[PDB]
RNA sequence: UUCGGGUCUUGUAAUUGGAAUGAGUACAAUGUAAAUACCUUAACGAGGAACAAUUGGAGGGCAAGUCUGGUGCCAGCAGCCG
């Protein structure tokens, strides 16, 4: 009857798989062995924001809060503003919403108020450049993540506008079996509330690590102030690896704390960017999970996405089972013909998914 | 189609027909071509050669008949490969939706010529790889990574500690690939390598613009057979599923007793995949017309046969104007000679799907007028409507 | 004086100008600002200098009470005489009468816009644009093409500006090469200007020329501190190895005016 | 109160119709 | 809309 | 059902607030439409 | 131009494609069974004394054929026959007509 | 020949308005896209996306109208004499 | 063009009678290598003569009907929907 789940991991990725399949789901166990069990208030609202989105979704949660069966509805869509409880910034909402928006009856306007980055979820310039990117390749023709005010931990006061024209039956079958040659490094420094020194001395920071390559490197400076900086100062840095040849990018990013040094975020998120080259095969790690859930989702053909043995860990395992357990999908894998690199080629068959909420 | 053939046959001689007329009958079917159907061609189907109850026969006494059966349908696959995991959703023409049980594969039981002289005419039975890992869900991740050799809800993946990285790319060599007399030829090979990269796809015919269309299609499906023909039998049946052409075992649990019961050999039994769309019960918005040569016209709330996708059967249709596109106003009868919006709730399905309405499908209220009362085609799904009726109030 | 009246050349101006959010943009000369309002919308910090007050405080009307308000910058007085703020994109209307002296600022400014989307009567458009063998190459281009490219995005006719000027003018697209190439301006421009009295003469024939001969010999006497027929047999031969005296000036690229400066600082002469 | 709703919602699907149709007759030439 | 979230925590 | 006529307009706190700021916006820039001497 | 038409996919397989099912669809009486013993015998050389439900016979070197009689008297027959039917086999009364 | 992309006018209220007639419609010879007129709204009915479309020549710039859809005249259809086949 | 002018068995949405005949069916004969058909012809074959002629074009009129706009009752669009 349900499709049975543990735990709080891949919480959202769970859900929105179950959205788009349409098999009903059930997670259990949710935080049961902790102090304060069931779910946090931002998963809660996370939730909350799947209802508005959808139609004759039912979400049941436990008297304990540590299970949930889910029912999903068709994609609807429509013009909404969602605030963000101060536990997750914007990106934590805004990122499952990407997966879904390009198959619904009506175009996405949700307007994403709270705090605008954090460390451990996307920020915006991450979604702006370095997620968007990858779905215009598989055909979201437009797509936009407007920032009418940034809002930097902890008071937040940012605010962020999700517009997607572009509604397609399916994403595009996805054909790319060699490693792109990424032509130049960009990026953006943004900093609210604070003087504009601090970002001249962290792009200073990011050329000195990027100064001895062999592509030109050129980085925004966005400085944030008066009314549209939020409440509270705070600086971050973007460095994309963008290949204007088949318009593939490759993307890191950090936010500074208070008393950190901008000149070592820059140098940091440099080498961090570098790693991440060398990790990646045809996208980043952290792009992977959305490029392999398009090409489930595509037609009933196969689709080669080349990955690197790096991009192969912990995380890449777990999204394959639960793919599979929802989707009943398996990712073939098998080595390339090379020998310089040890890559290997992800061969994906889509579920012929087709876009059925739109009207004709 | 205008010019359509037509055979004529005069008289039966020994319960056969004249050899000649027959002769030139079976070469136009043995030339045929057949055009690709939207439907057909999206759907997995196949039409059962055989039926057989797997019920225990002591299950049967000690609770009785009543007891829901265990049967199995053999039949070749059609459409769409069938996939090979249980548990996919189909539909039984007249008796309802179920889920396979299980799915085997068996040798083609009447195997054509040329088949067959590659490895009885007529068959009327009725008459540590990692890829492994990464599916052992026995095996836990952080196992299957060391052998071969933390959640989603983090965007940033794990970067090493700050210091090592500063070390490990104090030097930009190892990613120098990633980016961008005799010695001349170098020069100008690496140049033209350089050339291609830059300027390369925009510069890399077909004559019509159809044309190019049949080759993107076409060849993907060549990438499609390549790909699987490199894959081992196992690894293939385990992707794409059972193709069509495969003989297909097919078992079925919890189907009525009844139709076990109630099997008529010369009744066929249809069996058609469902797409997940197909399972969704909702309001069907729908685009609708009286059939010209049905006699009357069609009431609102009256009960009409559809036949959408696999599925027959009865529902409250509305019928609706837009009312120069200002709301859905409810009508009373369909119009004499044009189409109007229709709503009613039974299995969504995906638009533009065709179908036809009829009303009376048992042969007693036969009489001789035609049966086929409305034809459509859906325009939308949703889970509610607003529909509307004018109410005036009346005052001197 | 003619205004615009095309809404779709302010409109394709604007998009080829592909503001980003984050930049900020330099206008000059809005006047009745209907292609600055749109800039406005798609530029974090607009700049304007307008020569007439008039016209800054109607433009002042237009962005009246709007949101958009507060983003938006007036400034009065001729662009040269001020010090121009920074700004990352420069696209403007400006008067023919200054775009001359305009586009060399800004180029000369540090820290100069990456692109600007400017608008020349026809026949400048093709100096600016006019390449080695061209029939319209000329000093003017020469310089500009050295420091930065120039690029013709489109041509607006006359009818479109009301009161129809008679020339035509064209909108065009420069790009500031960073780092601009390590030369020295007025040695370039003392090169350019000897060389481009006549472009059709060959270089040759212009150093002979005997008032500029004089000009040479001071300024090779000059560097001594740092024999007039000794100078004109130094440039006699000079000339001869780059093989530059032969070629006409207009034929000669870019490169080779650098083998014509090269040779001389060799011999030790510098123009300027 | 009812009043005063329904006819900001009459008013703007007149102006969303209204902004469609220069739309529409804008592609169309 | 159609469907709502059934929250029964305490 | 359908109304013959305008609904008479009702003063919200949010109206007086856009009403009263336009009174004091234009109070900066002194233009008051006056009559003055001819 | 009469050669252009809106592209679509084909998705029989390459190798080894299913019997193609041919429906002989006709009014009570108009001669369905003897049709298929008569095209049987032909194809095959066997007369089949009695026929029910599907028969699939050799047809050529590399092509297949199934054969369903349907139901005169039942439509939901006509109906689900008529979404999987690859050829149909008209059968129509010359002397009554339609 | 064409596809049927879009009904330009489809939700437009006046009734038999000129906008309702008009079909976007892709040429499959070449795939430029182009405007084709329909007899009349009731003809606007038979005709849905992804239909074959036979043009012929004929609000200015639309010079092409609809003569048959999937290979069936429409006048035929409109006048009810045969069914389109799908 | 309003102003009006010129002209006489015209109209019926009314009833009603018995005479003729081939499209078609068909003994036969003729026709033909043998047939079909034609020309012939016993016998049947007409009042909605339902033994049911088509393809285009022009123009109305109607409602407790529906949409849009406004110096009230109007106008535009149109109306298989009351
Ligand atoms: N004289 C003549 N009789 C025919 C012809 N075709 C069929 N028949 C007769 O029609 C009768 C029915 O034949 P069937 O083959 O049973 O037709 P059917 O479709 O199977 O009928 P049901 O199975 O009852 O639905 C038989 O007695 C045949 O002799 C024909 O061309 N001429
Ligand atoms: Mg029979």
């Amino acid at each position: 009857k349900y499709t049975t789940f543990q735990g709080s991991q891949n919480f959202r990725l769970r859900i929105v798989l179950a959205t788009l399949s349409g098999k009903p789901i059930k997670i259990e166990k949710i935080r049961s062995g902790d102090l304060n069990p069931g779910l946090k208030d931002y998963e809660v609202s996370f939730l909350r924001l799947i209802e508005s989105v959808t139609n004759g979704s039912v979400i049941e949660i436990s008297y304990t809060g540590t299970t949930v069966i889910y029912r999903p509805g068709i994609i609807v869509g429509g013009a909404s503003t969602h605030i963000c409880p101060s536990s997750k910034p914007v990106g934590y909402f805004v990122e499952p919403m990407l997966y879904l928006a390009p198959f619904s009856k009506k175009k996405f306007s949700i307007l994403f108020k709270g705090i605008t980055a954090s460390h451990n979820d996307a920020g915006i310039e991450a979604i702006k450049w370095g997620l968007m990117p990858v779905m215009e390749k598989f055909g979201v023709r437009e797509c936009a993540l407007h920032t009418l005010k940034r809002g930097s931990p902890p008071l937040g006061g940012g605010e962020v506008h999700l517009v997607v024209d572009s509604l397609i039956a399916q994403p595009i079958t996805m054909h790319e079996i060699d490693r792109p040659i990424i032509s130049s490094i960009t990026g953006v420094a943004y900093s609210t509330r604070v003087s504009p020194s601090l970002v001249n001395r962290m792009i200073d920071g990011a050329k000195k690590v990027l100064k001895n390559l062999q592509c030109e490197v050129n980085i925004t400076a966005d400085v944030w102030r008066g009314e549209n900086s939020g409440k509270s100062p705070g600086w971050g840095i973007t460095l994309v690896a963008q290949s204007k040849q088949k318009g593939w990018s490759y993307f890191a990013e950090d936010i500074g704390d208070a008393g950190s040094i901008p000149e070592e975020l820059g140098e940091k998120v440099a080498c961090q960017l570098l790693e991440e080259i060398s990790k990646s095969a045809a996208v980043g790690r952290n792009q992977l999970p959305l490029a392999i859930v398009y090409m489930v989702i595509g037609k009933e053909d196969i689709g080669r996405l080349r990955i690197n043995k790096e991009q192969i860990d912990e995380r890449f395992i777990i999204l394959l089972r639960d793919i599979k357990k929802i989707f009943n999908t398996e990712v073939f894998l098998k080595p390339v013909d090379e020998a310089d690199n040890e890559d290997m080629i992800a061969t994906i068959k889509g579920i012929g998914f087709t876009n059925t909420s739109k009207k004709i | 189609y205008q010019g359509a053939k037509l055979f004529y046959l005069s008289g039966v001689i020994n319960g056969r027909y004249p050899d000649r007329e027959i002769l030139n009958l079976s070469r136009f079917i043995s030339v045929m071509k057949f055009r690709p159907l939207k439907w057909r061609n999206e759907h997995p189907y196949m039409l059962a050669d055989r039926f057989t109850d797997l019920t225990h026969p002591e299950l049967i006494e000690t609770q009785g008949l009543q007891i829901d059966r265990k049967v199995a349908i053999y039949g070749y696959l059609h459409g769409t490969p069938l996939p090979s995991a249980p548990g996919t959703r189909v539909h039984i023409a007249g008796v309802g939706d179920f889920s396979v049980a299980q799915i085997e594969k068996l040798p083609d039981p009447c195997p054509t010529p040329f088949y067959q002289q590659k490895l009885k005419l007529i068959y009327a039975p009725m008459s540590w790889n990692i890829g492994k890992l990464i599916y052992m869900d026995n095996i836990s991740p952080e196992e299957c990574i060391r052998r071969w050799r933390v959640d989603l809800e983090k965007f940033v993946p794990y970067f090493d500690t700050f210091e090592k990285l500063a070390k490990k790319w104090k030097s930009v060599d190892a990613i120098k690939e990633r980016f961008l007399r005799e010695m001349n030829a170098a020069k100008k090979e690496k140049l033209r390598a350089q050339f291609e990269i830059e300027e390369g796809e925009n510069f890399k015919e077909y004559d019509t613009w159809y044309e190019l269309q049949k080759a993107k299609i076409s060849k993907q499906l060549e990438i499609n057979n390549i790909e699987y023909q490199e894959m081992t039998p196992e690894q293939r049946q385990r992707i794409e599923g059972f193709k069509a052409g495969s003989y297909v075992r097919i078992v079925f649990e919890k189907v009525p007793m009844e139709f076990v019961k109630n099997f008529n050999p010369k009744f066929p039994i249809v069996m058609g995949g469902l797409l997940p769309t197909e399972i969704k019960f909702g309001i069907v918005k729908a685009r609708l017309r009286r059939h010209r040569w049905h006699k009357k016209i069609l009431k609102t709330n009256d009960p009409l046969v559809l036949s959408l996708g696999w599925r027959r059967f009865q529902t409250l249709p509305i019928y609706t104007t837009t009312d120069s596109r200002t709301r859905t106003r409810m009508l009373k009868y369909t119009p004499e000679h044009t189409y109007c919006n229709a709503a009613f709730y039974g299995p969504l399905c995906s638009p533009n799907t065709p179908f036809c309405g009829v009303q009376i499908v048992a042969n007693s209220d036969t009489g001789n007028g035609f049966r086929i009362a409305a034809t459509g085609i859906v325009e939308e799904i949703d889970v509610n409507i607003e529909i509307v009726k004018k109410l005036k109030l009346v005052g001197f | 004086q003619h205004i615009l009246k095309n809404p779709l050349v302010a409109q394709g101006i604007v998009d080829k100008a592909q503001i980003r959010p984050s930049d900020v943009v330099l206008e000059v000369g809005p006047g009745t600002g209907n292609l600055t309002v749109r800039i406005l919308e798609q530029a974090k910090n607009v700049v304007a200098v307008e020569m007439d007050p008039r016209m800054a405080a109607e433009l002042t009307k237009r962005v009246r009470g709007t949101p958009v308000e507060k983003k938006l910058e007036i400034m009065l007085g001729d662009f040269m005489k001020t010090e121009l703020p920074y700004f990352d994109i420069c696209i403007s209307n400006t008067p023919y009468q200054i775009s001359s002296p305009l586009v060399f600022k800004l180029i000369n400014q540090p820290r100069p816009p990456r692109v600007s989307i400017l608008m020349f009567q026809r026949e400048f458009a093709l100096r600016l644009l006019a390449r080695p063998g061209d029939s319209l190459y000329c000093r003017l281009s020469a310089n500009v093409q050295m420091w930065a490219n120039v690029t013709h995005i489109m041509k607006v006719g006359k009818n479109n500006f009301r009161p129809p000027p008679q020339v035509e003018s064209s909108v065009v697209r420069l790009e500031i090469k960073n780092p601009r190439p390590q030369v020295d301006y007025n040695e370039w421009d003392g090169l350019l200007r000897i060389v481009f009295v006549r472009k059709n003469r060959t270089i040759s024939a212009g150093f002979k020329s005997t008032t500029v001969m004089d000009i040479l010999e001071k300024n090779y006497k000059t560097f001594l501190a740092m024999m007039h027929d000794v100078v004109k047999e130094k440039i006699d031969t000079v000339l001869k190895e780059t093989d530059l005296g032969d070629k006409r000036a207009g034929k000669c690229d870019q490169n080779d005016f650098l083998r014509l400066l090269y040779a001389f600082h060799q011999v030790g002469i510098h123009f300027s | 109160f009812e009043a005063r709703q329904r006819i900001e919602e009459k008013n703007k699907e007149s102006s969303d119709y209204h902004a469609k149709m220069a739309h529409i007759v804008n592609t169309i030439n | 809309k159609r469907g709502g979230v059934i929250d029964k925590r305490f | 059902f359908d109304r013959t006529a305008k609904p008479v307009p009702v003063i919200t706190s949010e109206v007086t607030e856009s009403l009263e700021d336009m009174i004091r916006r234009r109070i900066q820039d002194s233009n008051f439409d006056d009559l003055q001497r001819r | 131009e009469r050669k252009l038409h809106v592209p679509m996919v084909d998705r029989t397989p390459e190798d080894d494609p299913p019997p193609f099912i041919v429906a002989v669809v006709g009014p009570p009486g108009t001669g369905k069974t003897t049709l298929i013993r008569s095209l049987v015998r032909r194809m095959t050389k066997s007369t089949l004394n009695d026929i029910q439900g599907p028969i699939t016979v050799v047809s050529g070197k590399h092509r297949r054929l199934t054969f369903l009689e349907c139901p005169a008297d039942d439509l939901n027959a006509m109906i689900d026959i008529a979404k999987i039917a690859d050829l149909v086999l008209l059968l129509i009364d010359g002397n009554f007509g339609f | 020949k064409g596809i049927v992309l879009e009904k330009l006018g489809i939700e437009s209220k006046q009734p038999n308005s000129a906008i309702r007639k008009c079909v976007r419609v892709q040429l499959i010879k070449n795939g430029k896209k182009v405007t084709a007129f329909v007899p009349n709204d009731g003809c606007l009915n038979f005709v849905d996306e992804n239909d074959e479309v036979l043009l012929a020549g004929f609000i200015p710039g639309v010079r092409f109208k609809v003569v048959k859809v999937s290979g069936v005249s429409l006048l035929a259809l409109w006048k009810e004499k045969k069914e389109k086949p799908r």
